[PDB]
């Protein structure tokens, strides 16, 4: 556990994430605050999205419990910051690094999924009115993912 | 008529139909040793119409080696009449009576008769009669190391289950015109060639709604086949099926018949030469006895064990056996002829009442026909057994000191063992530790820890435990008990009320641990296991670790250096749904009881604890206001159950919860149907709600309903619960007070800066103050499933079933919605007594300190089927370190309390590794990458106040050690394994 989670915090101490940065919160392993940076093609362009990451006792054989911090305007993220990611419940392997589920929520802000969504009204505002979703979602990501 | 408070676990197993058959049988039972004690404790636990006992031989002082209903005081009286007294108390509606003589025609009044003790001759008579008259027949042996099991159901049993799973049910994504069924994507069916499946909920097949089973022919992992349905249609679209189970016929032959051909049974497939030896071999027993006018072989005699050779060869001459006989073993058989082990006899009895079980109830598949056992791998080899050795001293220990000797048994006497938990396998394991003497030397000991108390589901598999107990601790109980059946054990046993885990370091310490010579765990998660086996990997102790579930069991053996723990294997994790599933799109009941869950403790628990945290902490909502992820969640809570729904009287609790019922089963409904209607369809042009999306529909309160009803009746009983009201139950209040309720008009709504802070500040402006409400409290509900009279589970049951309503699932009943959110593990008395036994068989091994790892066996079995099976401790991994060979488990660094930069300085200079990262506990003390000045300040410290000034937590006096997770790398740069440190403080 310790060892797996130091080596995976050494790994992106090596190689920068670039659009991201994991550490752990003051000296506990099993609690790291990550930072997702908003893609340029996407309505949270310059945006920064912190999120809490939960290291289980037994992890990597659970998953960790990611969630967001700020406030997102997404039909997969509901208030709570809940992610509907199929690796966090029932999907999840001891063979994912922390990395790689930075890159999944990033792939998934970078277009949401409203065939299976969290919050049914942004879905459908999403599937109906477009615009209004993206002005919805700028207006959301300049009041709180901004400063 | 089933009294479900008592059977609850052993339901979960059986079934009520088959409970329901098994409380019209009688079962007799022939021979009150340890064996026929053990079988009848289990048939009177299982709960048999009733039990006869017939026993007329006198008691003696051997006897006790194994039979815990004996006293030293009962020496000379029939051991039948001293021992009814004491089954009778097991369980109150099983009867047990007893039977001073025995005739032919008498065995017409039994469904299951049970033979020990009994010779080959009688056991033929009795044999005659029950096979022709269609009783099941059950004979059982266990002659030191060794044991035989015969089952006789008859020429035309009829087994309804044959494996005791669940039926096979699954969804359908589309059946071809050739009967092609496919599952649902990455949908796995699991049936087999020649299983029988009904289907239902077909689309464009009604054919095969009709409910007639078919054929299947698996053609893979994700599809099957089911023949032809040309007639029917061309293709059908989605749909359930549902594996159908058919009886079976299973013929028996005769005990005379079989003798001369048997058909075995094999426990283990590494020795499959040995049963027809052991078939031999206790026919030659039976007519040793006959001749000697029923005296067995004397323990470790030449002379005898050379006559019963000769009576061996000349039975195998008789039978026409074309085998060669295994003189070694036979003399062995020989050797240990009046053997009487308790780890064997509950072993045993455990099988032989799950055959009892099997007979009376028609279910599982049985034994066919001659199961031969053996743990001759647990036979001491440090000690002198011979014949001098193992004779009788007249004392209760006889029948063991005739397999061990005197020498092992003042080795068993000097015992200090710690059992961590007393539950069923925690009793089992205290009664065997009884029988067998352990720690009743000058220098033994018991320690039993537990801090769970007796409860009336408890009492169904845990014997050492009666209804007067109800209420008190467990470990006091046991220890009282196993006082009671072993008087030499008083003052050895200690008990204690702790929970073992980080917060009972200073119980369970360096001290406690270093004085025991073995742990056995009893408990039942895996947390609590893998804590114990890290404490004892520390401290180097063997480990016996052993579970159940169900009709099914293992047990394994840790041993310093020699063997992985337990926590270098990985089993599968528990099955959490998707969020979206649960929240929107349900389709199976199971996430229907998890919604219902989730609602019991949003509407009943947390809004209680936030009220009553505003009214105690002076600086909440200030806390609140910047951690809580919904502080206006938080401060509307405070609001409605303080002030704005706070309700005078019951009324007023109805209705709120005919309001809620509104809430949660007919506007969100609403609302969902608004943001996605039944005609919508998804990106790619398929209709959203296909396949595992069920389109729901909102429900209108009928109070005529008795779902309705239950919910409402559920709900308010609750509320006024939380606010401490006088509940009612006649259905008159409640008719009356919601016919005059008038609905909300709600219409669903399309949706279309810093003032939402000033409205949170005027919300909590607006509450009283704490200092107004001084003394005013809201009682929170704690769920707790094994109580039927606190509503919990009927709310449970009612909200489950109402969603299930919604999205047309098909509702469960409360027994179902009990196993299903309470997360009842099924449990059985038969798997306990097994599972005992195997651990007790290998605590032999242990004490008797084996070096090699092939003469330890972990073991598994499933006594639905009949599977017995052993094998092998895997060997712990070895690594290289330094150019020397480490054991990755079993070996640690033992270092002073020196500096941060001395402890580098040593890893530097002896292993030649640079270290990279160290941590204690969950706190990085030291890595590589940090701060230059942040080390500056950490390098010149003792490892002790590194942590302390990490942790912020000063150490206690009682922790004497500190155990440190490096990593390092070698000089080239290679990431290397190394053992854990151990610093000393
Ligand atoms: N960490 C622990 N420390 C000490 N005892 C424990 C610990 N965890 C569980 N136990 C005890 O282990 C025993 C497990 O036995 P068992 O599961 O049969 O009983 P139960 O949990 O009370 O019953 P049931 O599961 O049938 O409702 C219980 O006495 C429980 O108190
Ligand atoms: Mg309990
Ligand atoms: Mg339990």
């Amino acid at each position: 556990a310790l060892k797996r989670i130091n080596r995976e915090l050494a790994d992106l101490g090596k190689d920068p994430p670039s659009s991201s940065s994991a550490g752990p919160v003051g000296d506990d392993l099993f609690h790291w605050q990550a930072t997702i940076m908003g893609p340029a093609d996407s309505p949270y362009a310059g945006g920064v999205f912190f999120l809490s990451i939960h290291f289980p006792t037994d992890y990597p054989f659970k998953p960790p419990k990611v969630n967001f911090t700020t406030r997102i305007y997404h039909p997969n993220i509901n208030s709570n910051g809940s992610i509907c990611l199929d690796i966090l419940r029932d999907q999840w392997s001891p063979a994912l690094t922390i990395s790689k589920v930075l890159l999944s929520i990033s792939s998934l802000l970078t277009d949401p999924n409203p065939d299976d969504p969290l919050v049914p009204e942004i879905a459908h505002v999403y599937k109906t009115d477009r615009s209004r979703y993206e002005l919805s979602a700028r207006e959301w990501t300049r009041k709180y993912a901004i400063g | 008529t089933i009294d479900e408070g008592l059977y609850s676990r052993q339901l979960y197993v059986l079934g009520h139909e088959a409970m329901k058959q098994m409380s019209q049988s009688n079962v007799l039972i022939i021979g009150c040793k340890g064996l026929g004690v053990e079988i009848a404790k289990n048939v009177c636990l299982a709960g048999v119409k009733s039990v006869t006992l017939y026993d007329p031989q006198p008691t003696r002082i051997e006897d006790l080696s194994s039979q815990y209903f004996l006293t030293e005081d009962d020496i000379g009286v029939p051991r039948a009449k001293v021992t009814v007294s004491k089954l009778a108390e097991l369980n109150q509606y099983v009867p047990v009576s007893v039977v001073d003589e025995l005739s032919t025609e008498y065995l017409k009044n039994f469904k299951c008769v049970v033979v020990t003790e009994t010779s080959l001759t009688k056991q033929l008579e009795i044999n005659d009669f029950t096979h022709k008259n269609h009783i099941a027949y059950i004979a059982a042996d266990s002659r030191g190391l060794f044991g035989s099991i015969f089952c006789d159901f008859g020429e035309n049993f009829i087994c309804t289950d044959t494996d005791g799973n669940e039926p096979l049910t699954g969804m359908i994504a589309s059946i071809t015109d050739d009967g092609v069924v496919t599952m649902l994507e990455e949908t796995r069916h699991g049936l087999e060639n020649g299983d029988f499946v009904k289907f239902t909920e077909v689309k464009g097949m009604p054919g095969l709604n009709d409910g007639t089973p078919r054929k299947v022919e698996v053609k893979g992992p994700y599809t099957f086949s089911i023949g032809s349905v040309k007639d029917l249609g061309s293709a059908g679209y989605n749909g359930v099926f549902t594996q159908v189970k058919v009886p079976t016929k299973i013929s028996f032959k005769s005990l005379r018949e079989s003798l001369k051909d048997p058909e075995y049974v094999y426990p283990d497939f590494g020795k499959m030469m040995r049963p027809p030896q052991y078939h031999i071999a206790f026919q030659a027993l039976s007519a040793f006895a006959d001749a000697h006018e029923g005296s067995l072989p004397r323990p470790r005699n030449d002379i005898d064990a050379a006559e019963f050779f000769e009576f061996c060869k000349k039975i195998a001459s008789t039978l026409q056996f074309d085998v060669e006989l295994d003189e070694k073993l036979i003399k062995e058989i020989s050797y240990q002829a009046r053997g009487d082990l308790v780890a064997m006899s509950a072993f045993l009895g455990g099988a032989v009442a799950q055959e009892v079980l099997k007979a009376t109830t028609s279910k599982f598949y049985p034994l066919k026909q001659y199961f031969y056992f053996d743990s001759l791998e647990s036979l001491p080899s440090s000690v002198t057994i011979s014949e001098e050795t193992c004779k009788p001293r007249g004392c209760r220990y006889d029948g063991q000191i005739a397999v061990f000797g005197s020498e092992f048994q003042e080795k068993i006497a000097s015992l200090s063992t710690f059992l961590v938990g007393a539950g069923a396998i925690g009793c089992e394991m205290l009664k065997n530790w009884a029988m067998m003497g352990v720690a009743t030397g000058e220098s033994g000991h018991i320690s039993v820890t537990d801090m769970d108390s007796i409860e009336k589901s408890n009492l169904n598999r845990q014997f050492l435990f009666r209804p007067r107990d109800v209420g008190k601790l467990k470990s006091e109980c046991a220890s009282t008990a196993v006082s009671i059946m072993n008087p030499s054990l008083t003052g050895k046993i200690t008990s204690y009320q702790e929970r073992v885990g980080p917060e009972s370091e200073g119980i369970f310490g360096d001290e406690f641990f270093e004085k025991l010579s073995l742990v056995t765990n009893a408990l039942d998660n895996v947390e609590a296991r893998m804590y114990v086996d890290r404490r004892c990997v520390f401290f180097e102790k063997p480990l016996l670790e052993s579970g159940t579930l169900g009709t099914k069991g293992n047990t394994q053996v840790v041993v310093p250096h020699l063997t992985e723990s337990y926590g270098s294997s990985q089993d599968p994790p528990e099955k959490s749904f998707p969020i979206c599933t649960l929240k929107n799109f349900p389709n199976r009941i199971e996430h229907t009881i998890a919604w219902a869950r989730d609602l019991f403790e949003g509407l009943f628990k947390q809004p209680i604890d936030n009220v009553n945290m505003y009214l105690s902490s002076p600086n909440f909502l200030e806390t609140s206001l910047k951690t809580s992820s919904n502080p206006r969640e938080v401060l509307e809570n405070i609001r409605d159950y303080l002030v704005t729904e706070k309700p005078l009287s019951f009324e007023e609790c109805i209705m709120w919860a005919r309001l809620q019922f509104d809430k949660f089963f007919n506007n969100n409904i609403q609302q969902l149907l608004f943001n996605f209607p039944k005609d919508s369809v998804t990106s790619t042009g398929q209709p959203f709600w296909s396949g595992p999306k069920r389109a729901p529909t909102p429900l209108s309160f009928d109070i005529h309903n008795r779902e309705h009803f239950d919910f409402i009746v559920a709900a308010a009983s609750l509320y006024a619960f939380n606010y401490g009201l006088k509940s009612e139950t006649d259905p008159a209040i409640y008719e009356r007070v919601l016919a005059g309720y008038n609905p909300p008009p709600f219409a669903p709504k399309s949706g279309i800066a810093n003032k939402d802070k000033q409205e949170l500040k005027s919300i909590a402006d607006s509450l009283p103050p704490p200092s107004s409400l001084v003394g005013f409290r809201l009682t929170p509900a704690e769920f707790e499933k094994d109580d039927d009279s606190n509503h919990h589970i009927d709310f449970i049951t009612a909200a489950s079933n109402l969603r299930a309503m919604n999205y047309d699932i098909t509702p469960a009943d409360r027994f179902k919605t009990k196993f299903v959110a309470g997360k009842i593990v099924p449990a059985m008395c038969t798997s306990t007594a097994v599972v005992s036994g195997l651990v007790c068989l290998e605590l032999v091994k242990l004490v008797d300190g084996k070096k090699k790892i092939e003469e330890y066996k972990n073991g598994f079995f499933n006594l639905a089927i009949g599977l017995f099976t052993f094998s092998d401790p895997i060997a712990s991994p070895k690594m290289k370190v330094n150019g020397k060979e480490i054991d990755k488990i079993w070996d640690r660094y033992n270092l002073p309390d020196c500096t941060l930069q001395e402890l580098i300085d040593y890893f530097q200079k002896e292993e030649g590794l640079e270290v990279t990262m160290l941590s204690s506990g969950v706190s990085l003390l030291y890595a590589n990458f940090q701060p230059p000045k942040k080390l500056a300040e950490r390098l010149p410290l003792k490892i002790s106040e590194l942590v302390e000034q990490i942790t912020k937590k000063k150490l206690e006096p009682f922790r004497k050690h500190l155990v440190l997770e490096i990593c390092c790398d070698d000089a080239n740069g290679e990431d290397v394994e190394v053992p854990f440190i151990c610093i000393k403080l």
